[PDB]
RNA sequence: GGAGUAUGGUCGCAAGGCUGAAACUUAAAGGAA
């Protein structure tokens, strides 16, 4: 109750940040100017999952619903099953608990029922290799991510699996002060419920755009049948690009939409791709918050990322402001010397952290 | 104006108007082979026709003479062509088992169908364009969800072989002719076997549905046409 | 600098990189152009082409590189 | 050193539900009975 942040921007992100410091926070005014004011059933579901993970954790609502009170208590996690609500995929869900997965207790089990797509979060393509190559870079050897059924909107009823069994004591000191070389373009189109000729003609868009490179284009299909394809049908592709080097990965997805062109959601994607990597310096603009954290939590030390100015949005600043009202780390900034382009070297001394739960 | 329409198994397209004598303008030399398919759009500026030629041809109702715009080059034995009444979706038969659901504006292909294993007789789509229904000489009812190019529920019916089919413009209802002499009337949502003709008895080849009305208008192969008005 | 134009609270983010040129973090996908803008962006590949183409001292030097490089960045 | 047995380890192999089976219970035909 002692740090106070205004309204419901990152409104995950700022219970992530209070857990793994464990100071108090309060954010007040969610909402206010609506004819429904206050949170939404999804944040209160939520903030349902951070408690089932943290034992000691105390959160107040408001009957306004606009002031939230949580007093982070440690991450004991263990093995449970959470119910997603309708309105958001469970890509809204796995991405906060990657913040939370190395440091719990015990091992992360968590299932996850719900949608398991939509336009603005995560993919479990996008995750499975967007996000947790992003882990191992900084010491998360044993993590997984495994699809039971997928779902789809608007009836999903599909299931993923969170797995993580590396639990180490800190995020190691990542330096990175090197654009990494694209080796490879992999991806995955899926598909449920609908005509299997689709992903062919999905992967036919894709390679239409990516003729003109040289790198390695190779789509796995991944066509859904039975019941293990959920309840509504619907598809999606997710790209990801690649270095042999040193693991980095790029990626970029959409979904399919009601009445879309599958030659044009497949060369679409594609060149949200390659726009993305022309935005790009080590990470991408939806990897770059999850690396951020972990030079701010990974241990004492000077870390180095060298990241890009077409990344540096509005978003990112906020991102940058939200850690230094809870940890108070300043991140510093220096040009690069090569006067091709504009990256800049984002250090950061990493506060001294540990792991509170972790029995020896 | 109650202007009439036509297709021959020669390549050609006449018109009958009926406050003139028989023929005002005739298309010669349209098609080489059979057209087997003619539909009408919203307005009647254009008209989409189909044929045995592997080829679909627009043809412009140009103030009262016909013109193509753009000609269609397909590899199959072209059976039955239907536009929507929302003027977006032109579905497209094939002899392979396969439909073609083709966008009007630009003809982007923005469909394909499978598993027929025979060539689709007579398609539908609804006022709305929601379901499709693509009957077929393989004895059965396939319909089609036209949001996302699923199926809703397949549908073996009509013993022979089910020639032409065609909806209700108020709701998802719809009928079936075939070749052994049945008449049925079916839900869109229930799919159920509501009310089951069997008055003309040989092949039944053609059938047309009142516009608001709803009396069903059937034909024979012996030559009986028998009008179903609705209590 | 573009780190002091950060710290500022009285600057807002808009005008934060309206000083370095002269949003919700909710959504995943970060903000792209439109498809229409990027097909004909996308046309050549050719500006991202240049992307493309004993046991103690040994961990004991992950140490005392680790020192030095603090050293030269403070 | 060979023979033999056991083997909660590592790697590979495999299963069942008539096929036809498209997501839908779906034809012609075939298989078994």
């Amino acid at each position: 109750k002692y740090t106070t942040f205004q309204g419901s921007q990152n409104f995950r992100l700022r219970i992530v940040l209070a857990t793994l410091s464990g100071k108090p926070i309060k954010i007040e005014k969610i909402r206010s100017g609506d004819l429904n004011p206050g949170l939404k059933d999804y944040e209160v579901s939520f903030l349902r999952l951070i408690e089932s993970v943290t034992n000691g954790s105390v959160i107040e609502i408001s009957y306004t619903g606009t002031t939230v009170i949580y007093r982070p208590g440690i991450i004991v996690g263990g093995a449970s099953t959470h119910i997603c609500p309708s309105s958001k995929p469970v890509g809204y869900f796995v991405e906060p608990m990657l913040y939370l997965a190395p440091f719990s207790k015990k091992k992360f089990s968590i299932l996850f029922k719900g949608i398991t797509a939509s336009h603005n979060d995560a993919g479990i393509e996008a995750i499975k290799w967007g996000l947790m190559p992003v882990m191992e870079k900084f010491g998360v050897r044993e993590c997984a991510l495994h699809t039971l059924k997928r779902g789809s909107p608007p009836l999903g009823g599909g299931e993923v699996h969170l797995v993580v069994d590396s639990l180490i004591a800190q995020p190691i000191t990542m330096h990175e002060i090197d654009r990494p070389i694209i080796s490879s373009i992999t991806g995955v189109a899926y598909s449920t419920r609908v005509s299997p000729s689709l992903v062919n003609r999905m992967i036919d868009g894709a390679k239409k755009v990516l003729k003109n490179l040289q790198c390695e284009v190779n789509i796995t299909a991944d066509v859904w049948r039975g019941e293990n394809s959920g309840k509504s049908p619907g598809w999606g592709i997710t790209l990801v690009a690649q270095s042999k080097q040193k693991g980095w990965s790029y990626f970029a997805e959409d979904i399919g939409d009601a009445g879309s062109i599958p030659e044009e959601l497949g060369e679409k994607v594609a060149c949200q791709l390659l726009e993305e990597i022309s935005k790009s310096a080590a990470v991408g603009r939806n990897q770059l918050p999850l690396a951020i954290v972990y030079m701010v939590i990974g241990k004492e030390d000077i870390g180095r990322l060298r990241i890009n100015k077409e990344q540096i949005d509005e978003r990112f600043i906020i991102l940058l402001r939200d850690i230094k009202k809870i940890f108070n780390t300043e991140v510093f900034l220096k040009p690069v010397d090569e006067a091709d382009n504009e990256d800049m070297i984002a250090t950061i001394k990493g506060i001294g952290f540990t792991n509170t739960s972790k029995k020896i | 104006g109650l202007l009439v329409i036509l297709g021959t198994r020669n390549g050609e397209l006449q018109l009958f108007d009926l406050a003139s004598s028989s023929l005002l303008d005739t298309i010669e030399d349209a098609h080489d082979a059979a057209i087997w398919s003619l539909d009408l759009t919203s307005d009647g500026k254009r008209l989409v026709t189909g044929s045995a030629d592997k080829t679909v041809k627009f043809w412009d109702f140009k103030v009262l003479k016909l013109h193509h715009d753009t000609t269609l080059e397909l590899t199959d034995d072209i059976l039955c062509v239907r536009v929507s009444p929302d003027d977006r979706y032109l579905a497209i038969s094939l002899l392979d088992n396969t439909v073609k659901v083709f966008f009007l504006d630009s003809m982007k292909f923005y469909l394909s169908l499978y598993g027929h294993k025979l060539p689709v007789l007579s398609i539908d789509i609804s006022f709305d364009s929601k379901m499709i229904i693509t009957s077929s000489a393989d004895k059965n009812i396939k319909i089609w969800g036209l949001d996302f190019g699923d199926c809703h529920k397949s549908l073996f019916a009509h013993q022979d072989s089910i020639m032409n089919v065609k909806f209700l413009p108020q709701s998802h209802n719809f009928f079936s002719c075939s070749k052994d002499a049945v008449v049925k009337y079916w839900d869109g949502e229930k799919f159920e076997c509501i009310q089951k003709l069997y008055a003309h008895q040989s092949e039944v080849w053609a059938l047309a549905v009142a516009t608001d009305g709803g009396f069903v208008v059937s034909s024979s192969h012996d030559h009986s046409i028998r009008i179903w008005e609705e209590t | 600098n573009i780190g002091k134009l950060i710290y500022m609270d009285n600057i807002s983010p808009e005008e934060c990189i309206r000083r370095w040129r002269g949003v919700d973090l909710e959504k995943f996908v970060p903000y792209f152009d439109t498809f229409e803008k990027l097909a004909k962006k996308w046309k050549s590949v050719d500006a991202i082409k240049e992307r493309f183409l004993t046991w103690y001292e040994l961990q004991k030097a992950k140490i005392s590189k680790q020192l030095e490089i603090n050293n030269i960045e403070y």
